[PDB]
């Protein structure tokens, strides 16, 4: 059971119209039984809709989806998109982090994280959740720190300890320095294992940065993890691309993990 | 016309409707 | 307390409200959407269907159906959906609790008028209902009971003459052309100049160009010349990505299509001609009233300076010394609704409704008589 999180730069109608670019996205998506796609800039769900058309044009139920309304504090907006294989996992319940009120989501999160109760009969973990974040770069320290409150909430609502937390956290280089790791309860706490290391390069550009992350809490979900299966997916090499091509797919690599 | 001429006069002479706001959703996103 | 309902349903937009307001409570696109793929929005469970305004906003993961064509209802099971949503979600009322006035296309096949009735009384169990012809109500909205109306909405344009409050069937004119078309051409011609209008959000941007930049030329030639010489009746409009662009003669070529269907290759007379054709097809005696009583209604009748062109058009086709008068009330976007609300609120009209018993003991036909 492979799980992945993938920031797809300005993913929208323009990207999906382009067929080269669409074959590759599909080639990457088909790798996974659960993939979170971020930076969905699709005002009427036409890009989303186009992709599912490709994934389900043969067997109708290859994938099912979870999607958010567009989120952002101000006018620039994007959505979280979850595709999963229904035949290996199902969704028990989903919700959006509301910080404990109607309009509190944006009191600490520019893009209010989406939470998903997946049911997996193939792995050691039977039920577990995934929390999705694409932080505000200028506020990564606080936002990531705030994922800790989100974990407490997931325990409170679902009485679940087994939680994968992931997304483009902007968790490196300019945006989170070494000294700042101590300001993030998610990292200093013993409850969480950080599966993608700090020395990892999750960017398709010539920067070396550990921005995209995968974090796990709870014995059953921790035990399920295949050691050395957490890692970035370098599609440029994988597919033998030129930089320009890789670049025009996204400026991030998916982060993946395998569960048993 | 079933009770018509009378009704015809009510329309010409006029009627004053009152204010309700409206969420007209014909703006093109 | 126990208030009547007013629901004007068009090709593109539904206009719903209470009898007595000025003032539709709800204006939303007339579309039903169904999920193309299996899945949910966050916090939410599976959806069978999206109606009205969530239909358009989630278009891309749906297959849409537009139940009203050219003004007439053609899919009955989607239209129930559209009314249900209108009743319970949009107004938040119980149908059995409210008399409901519905509106109707000009030259509505009798058969349709009957379905509407059976569904309202049967699916919705309404206590009282009535059907009124759209043009006839927008004419009332102006405060007359005799006159000529030009309906131009989203999919259809009508010329309907009225005497005594009677629509005069035999003389109606129907141009299979309206806004949706007008938008289309304006897309085609902007894509000609070297512009990209591919995305749903882009194909919706063009629609606001129409509503903000477009006027009708009183004289088309002068106007073509004015734009080619002085080169400064161009305006501008800020696209979503910071990018603004300049708009020129395209502004008034678009609306002109109405007078010249030939721009999209239609062997139909323009609107000035079809309005004339309408009048000199009525009883000779009442035509005087008709010239001095042209009332304008519909979305596509909102172009700054359309009335003026109509004013200075028919003069040419009218007898040399005729009194041409053209009324286009500012609220004419919803002139039809406004008139329905008027009709259904006036304590004198209270009798003209259809009762529950009356539908049961008579049939679905009671409506050809009392309406
Ligand atoms: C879909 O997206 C792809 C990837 O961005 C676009 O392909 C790229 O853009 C153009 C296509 O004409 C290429 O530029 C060319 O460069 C070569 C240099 O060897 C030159 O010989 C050509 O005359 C032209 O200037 C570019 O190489 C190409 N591939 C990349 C950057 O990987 C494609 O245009 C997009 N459009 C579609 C098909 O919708
Ligand atoms: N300011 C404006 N300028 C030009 N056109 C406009 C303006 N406002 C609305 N419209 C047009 O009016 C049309 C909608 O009109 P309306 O809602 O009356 O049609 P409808 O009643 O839904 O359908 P129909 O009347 O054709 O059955 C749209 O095509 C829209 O572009
Ligand atoms: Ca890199
Ligand atoms: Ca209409
Ligand atoms: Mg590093």
């Amino acid at each position: 059971l492979k799980i992945a999180a993938f920031n797809i730069r300005t993913f929208g109608e323009t990207k999906m119209s382009n067929a080269t670019l669409a074959s590759y996205i599909v080639r990457i998506v088909r790798r996974y039984d659960i993939v979170l796609i971020q930076e969905v800039r699709d005002s009427h769900l036409v890009a989303v809709g186009k992709l599912l058309d490709y994934l389900n044009q043969d067997d109708p139920n290859t994938y099912h989806y979870v999607v958010s309304e567009p989120l952002g504090r101000n006018s620039y907006k994007e959505r979280y998109l979850f595709l999963f294989r229904p035949n290996k996992v199902s969704v028990l319940d989903t919700y959006q982090y509301d910080d404990g009120c109607e309009s509190c989501g944006n009191d600490s999160f520019s893009r209010e994280p989406a939470v998903v109760k997946f049911s997996s009969h193939s792995t050691k973990v039977k039920e577990f959740a995934i929390v999705a974040l694409h932080s505000a770069p200028s506020d990564a320290v606080a936002e990531i720190n705030s994922l800790y409150d989100v974990y407490l909430d997931v325990q409170q609502k679902w009485h679940l300890n087994d939680v994968m937390l992931m997304g483009d956290f902007n968790a490196d280089c300019s945006y989170v320095t070494s000294s700042q790791w101590s300001s993030i309860r998610l990292r200093t706490s013993s409850t969480f294992q950080w599966l993608i290391p700090d020395s990892a390069d999750t960017t398709a550009t010539s920067t070396n940065c550990a921005y995209d992350r995968i974090v796990v809490a709870g014995s059953l979900l921790q035990s399920s993890v295949v050691p050395g299966s957490a890692a970035p997916f370098d599609f440029q090499a994988a597919y033998g691309l030129s930089n320009e091509m890789a670049l025009a797919i996204s400026d991030h690599y998916p982060v993946e993990v395998t569960l048993t | 016309t079933p009770q018509g001429e009378d009704m015809l006069n009510a329309i010409r002479r006029g009627v004053k409707l009152k204010k309700t706001t409206t969420n007209d959703r014909s703006a093109p996103r | 307390e126990t208030t009547a309902l007013v629901c004007d349903n068009g090709s593109g937009l539904v206009k719903a409200g209470f009898a007595g307001d000025d003032a539709p409570r709800a204006v939303f696109p007339s579309i039903v959407g169904r999920p193309r793929h299996q899945g949910v929005m966050v916090g939410m469970g599976q959806k069978d269907s999206y109606v009205g305004d969530e239909a358009q906003s989630k278009r891309g993961i749906l297959t849409l159906k537009y139940p009203i064509e050219h003004g007439i209802i053609t899919n009955w099971d989607d239209m129930e959906k559209i009314w249900h949503h209108t009743f319970y979600n949009e107004l938040r009322v119980a149908p059995e609790e409210h008399p409901t006035l519905l509106t109707e296309a000009p030259l509505n096949p009798k058969a349709n008028r009957e379905k509407m009735t059976q569904i309202m009384f049967e699916t919705f169990n309404v206590p009282a209902m009535y059907v009124a012809i759209q043009a006839v109500l927008s004419l009332y909205a102006s405060g007359r009971t005799t006159g000529i109306v030009l309906d131009s909405g989203d999919g259809v344009t009508h010329n309907v003459p009225i005497y005594e409050g009677y629509a005069l069937p035999h003389a109606i004119m129907r141009l299979d052309l309206a806004g949706r078309d007008l938008t289309d051409y304006l897309m085609k011609i902007l894509t000609e100049r070297g512009y990209s209008f591919v995305t749903t959000a882009e194909r919706e941007i063009v629609r606001d160009i129409k509503e903000k930049l477009c006027y009708v030329a009183l004289d088309f030639e002068n106007e073509m010349a004015t734009a080619a010489s002085s080169s400064s009746l161009e305006k501008s409009y800020e696209l979503p990505d910071g990018q603004v662009i300049t708009i020129g003669n395209e502004r008034f070529r678009c609306p002109e299509t109405l007078f010249q269907p030939s721009f999209i290759g239609m062997e139909s007379a323009g609107i000035h001609e079809t309005t004339y054709n309408s009048i000199m097809k009525c009883d000779i005696d009442i035509r005087k009233d008709l010239y001095a009583n042209n009332v304008m209604s519909g979305g596509t009748t909102m172009y700054p300076g359309i009335a003026d062109r109509m004013q200075k058009e028919i003069t040419a086709l009218a007898p040399s010394t005729m009194k041409i008068k053209i009324i286009a009330p500012p609220e004419r976007k919803y002139s039809v609704w406004i008139g329905g609300s008027i009709l259904a609120s006036l304590s004198t009209f209270q009798q003209m409704w259809i009762t529950k018993q009356e539908y049961d003991e008579a049939g679905p036909s009671i409506v050809h008589r009392k309406c």
